[PDB]
């Protein structure tokens, strides 16, 4: 049963504030007690201001995120890297956590679409492609929707 | 590539930037 | 050089008007030509009007999609399984394939995020712990916040 | 599981249902 200060409390409330912190920005609901929930509000404006920053959403937009743990780990360590340490450093890398979840599935998402339109077409293609023919192809959805 | 390592230290550098400014302010923000 | 009728202008077009289709709704820009996008256009409404089929969307998010590939081809089978065609069967079938992709994006955002506060909350551990209990931990961001 | 498997059959005769009812409006719809 340690405090605040022993490294479980940390890294225990530390999860907590990750998580509400990333599902939060994600959606655009994790349980945490009330202190946890201040100190979740305060991280959220920031966030938010951080978002309205258009130099910083322009880098981070151009910054390619194949081999985002690489890319994670080579800002973290840059961040850090003169030996200080500071709250608002540990809110911006939270942030930044955020932006890295939102690009890694903004290059899922062509690939998601790829394959589901593989399985469509390759099923469109081998059972229906006889009947399109039969209605002159796709021009006779054209008649079908009145055009 | 050499200008992606660019990119990605722009990023690192504008962060703790941001992180060492939010303290100029109460409460704290940009 | 094949007419609608022929089975490459049929896939050709089908594929386009799937894109579109999916990616319109994943939005939520593909160029086509002229009678395409009156295509699109009868399209987009009818997904629209099937978005509001409120039995459907349950059913559509209470089937598990782990492994969606199984699914689709599932559904598409039984969907044509009386040996009848249409085009609101196609139409409809299109539907199903863009909340599948809606679906799988869904699947991907938790384990996503679990990966990636892996990541910082191993950074967070290895590099910033000791400064943070010299904090006295999360409650000195509560200071520094001001509460 | 077999729970799945209705609501999946579930799924594809409601589609089919929807598709076959496109055709009684001018423009098809719902």
């Amino acid at each position: 049963g340690g405090g605040p200060t022993s490294s479980e409390q940390i890294m225990k409330t530390g999860a907590l504030l990750l998580q509400g912190f990333i599902q939060d920005r994600a959606g655009r609901p994790v349980p945490q007690d009330a202190s946890t929930k201040k100190l979740s509000e305060s991280l959220k404006r920031i966030g938010d201001e951080l978002d309205s920053n258009m130099e910083l959403q322009r880098m981070i937009a151009a910054v390619d995120t194949d081999s985002p743990r690489e890319v994670f780990f080579r800002v973290a360590a840059d961040m850090f890297s003169d030996g200080n340490f500071n709250w608002g450093r540990v809110v911006a890398l939270f942030y930044f956590a955020s932006k890295l979840v939102l690009k890694a599935l903004s290059t899922k998402v062509p690939e998601l679409i790829r394959t589901i339109m593989g399985w469509t077409l390759d099923f469109l293609r081998e059972r229906l492609l006889g009947w399109i023919q039969d209605q002159g192809g796709w021009d006779g959805l054209l008649s079908y929707f009145g055009t | 590539s050499e200008s992606q390592e660019d990119i990605i230290r722009n990023i690192a550098r504008h962060l703790a930037q941001v992180g060492d400014s939010m303290d100029r302010s109460i409460p704290p923000g940009l």
